[PDB]
């Protein structure tokens, strides 16, 4: 399962701030205007519609993706194997992998 | 517990937009991000945007550090409450980061009680807890048998992963901006960098102490910032980000999911 | 498919690289405050379980 890391917002407070497309896997990132973006102190950023927010976020294994994960293949014929005991005879004891 | 300085002195108790504090969106340093009801053991890791563990400084990780102010309050954990559709229980903190045994529910919620306020924070998480087996219980017996569950430690000594932890952006903080009897009057914390200006034409950066405001007057159009990049915080997607650089502060997580026998 | 199983596919743990077809879709904040709007399907690996 992935983890939507997000990576932290921009905010620029008067004007765009055009994204790029990152190489991160999945890097989805969308620029977006009209914001008055509500951060302690009621709003920050003085303008009103100029108030720019540029999101950004990529996909990332999880951190059970180390350890809980599904794992496919491509399964071809091989060759099989067995334990043999053999007690023979009267030598009573071979237990081999063949 | 000295053995993970990399977050403790590095990292401070990031504060962010909780969306259901109480009434509504506050902004909780509890802030919840990244639940993760994935395991089977009745847990769930979390993260707030509060630093709880030692101090500021160098102590005790049974105790409390979030943000109050631009400050942090680094004293006692005393009455922490993770909860869902039942109270769940505390398993281990560290760093950001706790780990609670929580049954199902729709949603999450977490709060602790600093004395003088409730002061909580609360989330939607879809939670549920199969046990690895094919029975589909709801819940962990006293008994049964052991088989390969999915489940995070108890424990901090932890490096199999690790996130990244670069700065703080500013944050906004109008107790600064108050007024020099006709003016608006900015202060700093201890020196640390305030970022600057008015709509109107004054100061056009702002990395300064105390300045005070030639042009414009009213306190609701001027930059209350706090650069103050001091100490890392976890990369939120409730942080604005620190426009200069991705400064350095690679930061393990302690909870790695690991292959106890539940 | 993103949905469908598969929709994180990494060659292994390690790789960095993978394919990540989960259809995630950033919407735009609400009513002036930050957060990220991401809207995305639970994965293919939750399903699948």
């Amino acid at each position: 399962k992935y983890k939507t890391k997000v990576p932290s917002p921009v905010v620029k407070c008067c004007g765009a701030t055009q994204c790029t497309s990152k190489p991160h896997p999945d890097y989805q990132c969308q620029v977006f205007t009209g914001v008055y973006p509500f951060m302690w102190g009621g709003a920050y950023c003085f303008c009103d519609t100029e108030n720019t927010q540029m999101s950004e976020a990529y996909v990332e294994r999880s951190e059970e993706c180390s350890i809980d994960h599904a794992k496919a293949y491509k399964v071809h014929t091989g060759t099989v194997q067995a334990m043999v005991n053999i007690t023979y005879g009267s030598v009573s004891w071979r237990s081999a992998d063949v | 517990l000295d053995t993970h300085f990399t977050q403790y002195k590095l990292a401070r108790p990031y504060i962010a937009d909780c969306p259901n504090c109480g009434h509504s969106r506050c902004d909780s340093p509890i802030a919840i991000e990244e639940v993760r009801g994935d395991a089977h053991a009745g847990v769930i890791r979390i993260q707030t945007s509060a630093m709880f563990g030692l101090k500021t400084d160098g102590v005790d990780l049974a105790y409390m550090s979030f943000m109050n102010g631009k400050t942090q309050k680094s004293i006692k954990i005393d009455n922490l409450h993770v909860r869902t559709s039942a109270p769940c229980s505390l398993v281990s903190h560290h760093g950001y980061y706790i780990l609670a045994q929580c049954p199902p529910g729709d949603t999450v919620t977490v709060g602790f009680h600093d004395g003088p306020n409730r002061h909580t924070c609360t989330v939607a998480h879809k939670v549920e807890f199969r046990p690895v087996g094919r029975e589909k219980y709801r819940h962990p017996p006293e008994h049964g048998v052991e088989l390969p569950c999915n489940r995070y430690t108890h424990k901090r000594a932890d490096q199999g992963h690790y996130v990244e932890m670069h700065q703080p952006g500013l944050v906004a903080d109008h107790s600064l901006l108050s007024i020099h009897s006709a003016k608006v009057k900015i202060t700093v914390p201890s020196g640390a960098q305030v970022k600057y200006y008015c709509k109107c034409p004054d100061v056009r950066e702002g990395i300064t102490s105390s300045d005070h405001t030639t042009t414009c007057t009213d306190v609701k159009q001027c930059r209350a910032y706090l650069i103050d990049n001091k100490k890392w915080v976890y990369n939120s997607g409730r942080l604005p980000r620190g426009e200069g650089d991705t400064f350095k502060g690679k930061l393990h997580v302690p909870f790695v999911p690991v292959k106890a026998k539940c | 498919k993103a949905g469908s199983f598969g929709d994180l596919q990494s060659r292994t743990s390690t790789s960095n690289d993978l394919y990540a077809n989960t259809n995630l879709k950033l919407q735009r904040p609400q009513a002036g405050i930050v957060h990220t709007p991401f809207t995305q399907a639970p994965s293919g690996f939750e399903r699948w379980k």
